[PDB]
């Protein structure tokens, strides 16, 4: 074992759908729903932008016609709804492409360590208290009376959570609910269950007529260049990246954790769009630790353990630097 | 007249013998780098090392049920580079003079009037030409990822792909798909920085391209209410709570108005046909006396939905009452009332 | 004990749908890998059976991406998170041509090999939740049923080959004849069938596995139409099974 | 640090929801209300507009076919009902994005100090003002004969206002309920609360089948030409962004205030369409205050800060080029 494989591949073991959104009555939440559209209009604004003193003496008095979308609920339903699904599938059988044979069978032998060490249960009480908290709501969290979750498996109801009562910093680790969910998840992790199945449902009571925050498109044209919001089944909805990215901010083993108090989204250098600077530039990052655990033999601290592990349940191609 | 071209293709304060110079120096150094291809690699991913590229010249049978590249147009070669710190051979072959051609034509047929301008402006436009004329076709060698590799079942055994895209197909079809009416997108999502980045002047030069719209037919869309046809209701009348229920069977008569008014105030404007409705299955009866402490109905009761099938209702434990007959004649003939 | 299996309305989420000069319908060798895929996971398993010849049955289908008000569509793509390689620290990234789609579709596998029966039925059931179609993912599905009989397939448009009407228009190279057959029929739409072959059998330094043989190979185009299922003609003229020759690696109907 | 970071955005703190108008009597005011809805309307003018000499002579006497929409009351109601909300929420929780640390904490100092001298009282009151005397009615408040405003909070109905006494120049403290409200917007501002819901339903008395306004869609010149109206669920209404323009009239701390006397919109570079002049085109702007607020590190006198808080309030753009 001299070097990484010229071609090793990973998918992602959590993949969630297109999130849909619905209004309806906190009262009647569990009897009837009522679809959320998107609307079209246009703005006319003020030229306020930072100009150059110059330009600014010219055009400091002129119209600014724009366009937009937006959303709202209607005027007699105050409860916003959110369904969405998660799938879970063994990291062991995720592995899609590795070229070499000996990095296969190292990587295996340090997969089982890992699970006969610890058995995936950190990051699977993690994720569930990520979904318990309500962390998917970037926008439309804030400003909210009541907000309730309730997780189900096939067919066994859970308990419903109460996503307000908790910090968005820490992490629980006693809860039975909790417990169980993610003892179901860490068994799908390491290999002792072929595939598992979660069905998420959250109830957010934003007041009467107010305003919900659908996903925002990328979208590139000549002519438009206006804000275009998510159309899902022609509902507003949620993209399934955005949802993922909310559910996999566990990261509380980086450097410096003592000067920020922050959880981050796992990644290969600890980079985070919110911040604009890499957390792991330096020997901290994934590649330096899976070369210092596959190549050179030995054994890393758990919290590195645990980093490494959630980069492979995120997946990825972390193959070797190719060359002509 | 291409002298003053030059002196605006270089963007220098110094004298304008000394731009010339400068520009020159390079295109000498630059014509070993630049190299013919026909599939050339990168425009997929530009993060890709070397420069990968096919060159297919074989070109015949134009009679099978299928299309590719190098027959069908496929009027104008790739001139790719490795990177964008060299691409002058390209943008130098890529000017137009004044006759109205371009001066890559004029060096195949080696115009005397663009060889004495050359010699005016320089002495070696022999090694020019001797370059450019016979550039070397490369050999796609080696293979990394960021290329599309799949399996296919050859025989009994498998075979590696090492797909690759045609960007001179691409370009012909771009220009096709503008002079013509067929359905198709434009497909914008790329930069100059990246499209100069990928080496291939063809891509650089046609950033976007035409891209056919193979769609299914138009009334095979999703849409608003297709999706609500997938969807069910359920009565807000919870039998657990109520009052009267005796272990869950319609047992006092002062109840059932309220249950005919809940029927009749949720199905109306919902009637769909039978492909549409959901159906009804033999489980979910069951579920719901095994939950409710029964095995098979008790005599003297029917199974009934409180908002029917027909009308949108859904097949579930909260959409599901036992009654007696004479109950389930008495709603049944209301609701035939009010719907049909 | 030959016999068709049928897969009812299964939901699959951004879909790869980007070919070199196509954009919508996935290639037809995206459903055979598929397949193959399933009988390799089968034949890995204990459940020993075959796959010869699929068929496709679109339902619903939606462009990822929103249309103007002149007609067209504008595709949208996710937002590029990190590419390894150089400029891999960097927070923003380059961005390519791609494109996604989500639709939900009926498949029919003609299977054949010892016990097929309800068992094998449960058996696909159970590990087709570990799979994946054409780079979506699998959502949601009706059911699977075990069918003899053309009159029990559910409404809904197959697709076939009609290179013919390819063959039979004017113009001396097929890009001219597939511009005008376009013109000609509106039903008839462009998809990609298979690979030919640009270079010789070898091995090559880099590639998914160094064992197998190792091909440079180009994308193959031509033309395909909508039929009704309740007009359709026979249950063996709908099916897409491979076909291999001197690097001609094809997908077809025979 | 040393310049703005290359990323930095406040979403806005004050949510305001959009209008819907419906129709009623005044005597019978709490009892029922009906929907106003749209009427279409073709017209023909006879080609009033300047022209020049050339054509004038031989095309003045045509006629000018347009189309256009308008709302008015009915026949039998007087009295014109507009309700809507507004969502409070705390200002520090408002960074949507920022590219920098240092930037962030110096922001939030600055913030914990401007609570810890003034405590967004001032503005509080400013805003509640700017909603007693309905200034959201715009071309509605024009020859109206009762303006009735009442605002609830939760389940505490306050009492009426008048909003006719109150003068559109000068801005009144010493209301009881007016305090009352400021002090919870106030609360919330600071971070006391978590949100605010306030809803607003106001009564105006205009006469029998007279005309309202609604606002009026914005049209590019890709669909069509004439005047269209906004249909909020069906019935007429206002933009939200137009709501909250008037709300957002309480600037009285620019130059040359005592040349001009009124208050103006916060806007970055201080612009007034009522008046056509730039109020703050130079070292006055919130472009230059901020710089030397946070950069420079330098106390400024309370109105700055009363500016810049009220601009942070609102919300906007303030990223930097490199």
């Amino acid at each position: 074992l001299k070097s990484r494989p010229e071609n090793l591949s990973f998918a992602r073991c959590l993949n969630t759908t297109e999130a849909k959104f619905w209004q309806t009555d906190f009262l009647k939440r569990h009897t009837f729903k009522l679809p959320l559209l998107i609307t079209d209009k246009a703005v006319l604004a003020s030229k306020g932008h930072e100009m150059p003193p110059d330009k600014l003496e010219k055009e400091i008095m002129d119209p600014n016609p724009q366009k937009s979308q937006s959303c709202t609920l209607s005027t007699e339903c105050d409860t916003l709804r959110i369904d969405f699904g998660i799938k879970v599938l063994p990291v062991k059988e995720s592995m899609y492409s590795c070229s070499d044979y000996n990095y296969r069978t190292a990587i295996y032998q340090k997969i089982d360590e890992y699970i006969a060490e610890d058995g995936f249960l950190t990051l699977a009480k993690r994720y569930v208290n990520n979904i318990a908290n309500a962390r998917f709501l970037w926008r439309n969290r804030k400003g909210a009376e009541i907000i309730e979750t309730i997780v189900t498996i096939e067919d066994k109801e859970y308990p419903s959570f109460n996503s307000k009562s908790f910090n968005l910093d820490t992490f629980v680790e006693d809860n039975a609910t909790i417990n169980e969910i993610a003892q179901q998840i860490a068994d799908t992790f390491a290999g002792k269950r072929e595939y598992l199945n979660i069905y998420v449902t959250c109830f957010v009571k934003i007041g009467c007529a107010m305003e919900v925050y659908p996903s925002q498109e990328m979208t590139f044209d000549d002519d438009d260049k206006g804000k275009k919001l998510f159309k899902f089944e022609g509902s507003a909805g949620m993209h399934s990246q955005k949802i993922n990215n909310a559910l996999r901010t566990i990261d509380t083993w980086y450097p410096d954790y003592t000067t920020y108090e922050f959880p981050i989204p796992v990644e290969n250098y600890g980079a985070a769009r919110s911040i604009g600077i890499p957390f792991r530039p330096d020997t901290k990052s994934f590649y330096k630790l899976i070369d210092r655990m596959i190549l050179k033999n030995e054994d890393l601290p758990i919290e590195d353990k645990h980093y490494v592990m959630a980069i492979l349940i995120r997946g990825g191609m972390f193959s070797k630097k190719q060359e002509k | 007249m291409l002298r003053n071209k030059i002196l605006a293709a270089i963007s220098q304060k110094i004298p304008e013998e000394q731009k010339i110079n400068k520009y020159i120096e390079g295109l000498f150094q630059s014509i070993d780098k630049n190299h013919l291809a026909t599939h050339v690699a990168k425009f997929t991913e530009t993060n890709s090392p070397g420069n990968i590229g096919a060159y297919d010249i074989l070109s015949s049978d134009m009679n099978c049920g299928y299309l590719d590249t190098a027959n069908a147009g496929w009027k104008e070669p790739d001139i790719v580079t490795n990177d964008a710190k060299y691409k002058r051979p390209q943008g130098f072959v890529a000017m137009e003079m004044s006759d109205g051609r371009t001066v890559m034509e004029h060096l195949q047929e080696d115009s005397a009037e663009l060889r004495h301008e050359m010699e005016e402006l320089t002495d070696k436009y022999d090694e020019i030409r001797d370059g450019i004329l016979n550039m070397p076709s490369m050999q796609p060698y080696r293979t990394n990822q960021f290329i599309k590799q799949v399996f296919f079942p050859v025989g009994g055994s498998y075979h590696l792909l090492s797909i690759l895209p045609s960007t001179v197909l691409n370009y012909e079809v771009s220009d096709r798909l503008y002079r013509s009416k067929i359905p198709k997108i434009r497909l914008r999502l790329l930069s100059s920085n990246a499209a100069s980045t990928t080496g291939s002047r063809l891509v650089s030069k046609n950033k976007w391209p035409l891209v056919f719209q193979a769609l299914p037919p138009k009334f095979l869309e999703k849409n608003l209410a297709k999706a609500l046809d997938k969807e069910y209701l359920l009565p807000d009348i919870n039998i657990d709570e109520l009052e009267g229920v005796d272990n869950g069977c319609l047992i006092d008569e002062a109840l059932l108005p309220l249950i005919i008014d809940e029927g009749k105030r949720k199905g109306e404007g919902n009637y769909r046909p039978r492909h549409l409705r959901d159906e009804r299955k033999e489980e979910t009866v069951q579920a719901f006396l095994d939950k409710y402490g029964y095995c098979n109905i008790p005599v003297g009761y029917e199974v009934h939905h409180i908002v029917p099938l027909s009308q949108g209702g859904a097949d579930s434990i909260k959409n599901m009452i036992m009654l007696s007959i004479e109950h389930h004649e008495r709603v049944t003939e209301a609701h035939a009332s009010y719907f049909k | 004990m030959k016999g068709y299996i049928l897969l009812e309305k299964v939901n699959i989420e951004n879909a790869n749908a980007f070919n070199n000069i196509i954009v919508g319908i996935p290639a037809i060798t995206s459903f055979l890998g598929f397949a193959r895929a399933l009988e390799r996971k089968l034949n890995a398993k204990e459940i020993a059976i075959r796959i010869n010849g699929v068929g496709l049955e679109f339902h619903e289908y939606e462009l990822k991406g929103y249309k103007n008000k002149r007609g067209q569509y504008v595709t949208s793509c996710p937002l590029p998170g990190s590419i390894p390689g150089q400029n891999e620290k960097k927070l923003d990234a380059h961005i390519m041509n791609q494109a996604y789609i989500d639709l939900n579709m009926s498949f029919l596998l003609e299977v054949e090999g010892p016990h097929v029966d309800m068992s094998t039925c449960k058996s696909i059931k159970s590990t087709m939740e570990t799979l994946r179609i054409a780079g979506g993912i699998i959502r949601n599905y009706k059911k699977i049923r075990l069918i003899d009989t053309l009159a029990d397939i559910p409404y809904g448009y197959f697709l076939t080959l009609r290179q013919d009407n390819l063959n039979d228009a004017a113009g001396d190279d097929m890009l001219d004849k597939m511009i005008h057959a376009l013109q000609q029929e509106d039903t008839l739409v462009p998809i990609a069938v298979g690979f030919k072959a640009l270079s010789e059998v070898g091995h090559v330094e880099g590639q998914r596995d160094p064992e197998k043989d190792h091909c440079f190979v180009e994308s193959i185009f031509s033309l395909g139409g909508f039929e009704c299922s309740k007009i359709l003609e026979d249950i063996n003229s709908c099916l897409w099974r491979y076909k291999t020759e001197e690097g001609l690696y094809l997908c077809t109907i025979i």
